[PDB]
């Protein structure tokens, strides 16, 4: 019940901060709810929340369209076409984010 | 990249929300919580004795 | 000061604290000894950082 209350409380407290993102960003309203949904666990159950499995991957940066975005590969891999899903090794286990 | 700054922002929210379970308004609510459970496990065990 | 004026000492045993007095604490007051604990591991975290 305490637990509930922390989740509650949090829920009350983050919808006044991601009512104006919700406004902002209306595209976002799956990712934003989402990473909502995320804060107000972390505040019932604890769990550490790693600001890098919660981070916009922002993969390439804005184009204004003039000039448009050329991109020319003369050396054209798998990875170098369609990007690759980079890993890491904890204790020789593959994770990623 | 201003949604990346958002979310940023939002990263950061994990230290408001710790503060607020230390505010006063959540730690009395909490107490509250706890007090009526406490009395209503005391109300059993004085039933019972 | 606020558990002296309600008949209480404030008992430390640790950076934890207790209250000493008749019967149960109010849950104000109890309210207000988890706010100074989690308050005073706040600071200290803060002094650190």
């Amino acid at each position: 019940a305490l637990r509930r209350l922390r989740r509650d409380w949090a829920l009350h407290y983050l919808n006044n901060r991601f009512e104006p993102l919700f406004q902002r960003f209306p595209q976002a309203r799956a990712y934003l709810e989402a990473l909502r949904a995320r804060l107000a666990r972390y505040a019932e159950t604890g769990e550490p929340l790693d600001p890098a499995q919660w981070r916009p991957n922002l993969l390439t940066s804005s184009s204004s369209g003039t000039p448009p975005p050329i991109v020319y590969e003369p050396y054209a891999t798998a990875p170098r076409l369609f990007g690759r899903l980079d890993y890491l090794v904890d204790r020789g286990v593959w994770s990623t984010n | 990249i201003h949604l990346a700054e958002a979310v940023e922002g939002l990263l950061l929210e994990v230290n408001r929300l710790d503060e607020l379970f230390r505010q006063g308004s959540f730690l009395r609510e909490k107490t509250q919580l706890e007090a009526r459970f406490k009395e209503a496990r005391e109300q059993q065990l004085e039933a019972l004795r | 000061r606020e558990a002296q004026e309600a008949g209480f000492a404030l008992s430390t045993n640790g950076e934890r604290l207790e209250l000493t007095g008749p019967g149960p604490v109010p849950a104000e007051l109890s309210a207000r000894l988890e706010e100074v604990t989690l308050g005073s591991l706040a600071a200290s975290a803060e002094l650190e950082v």
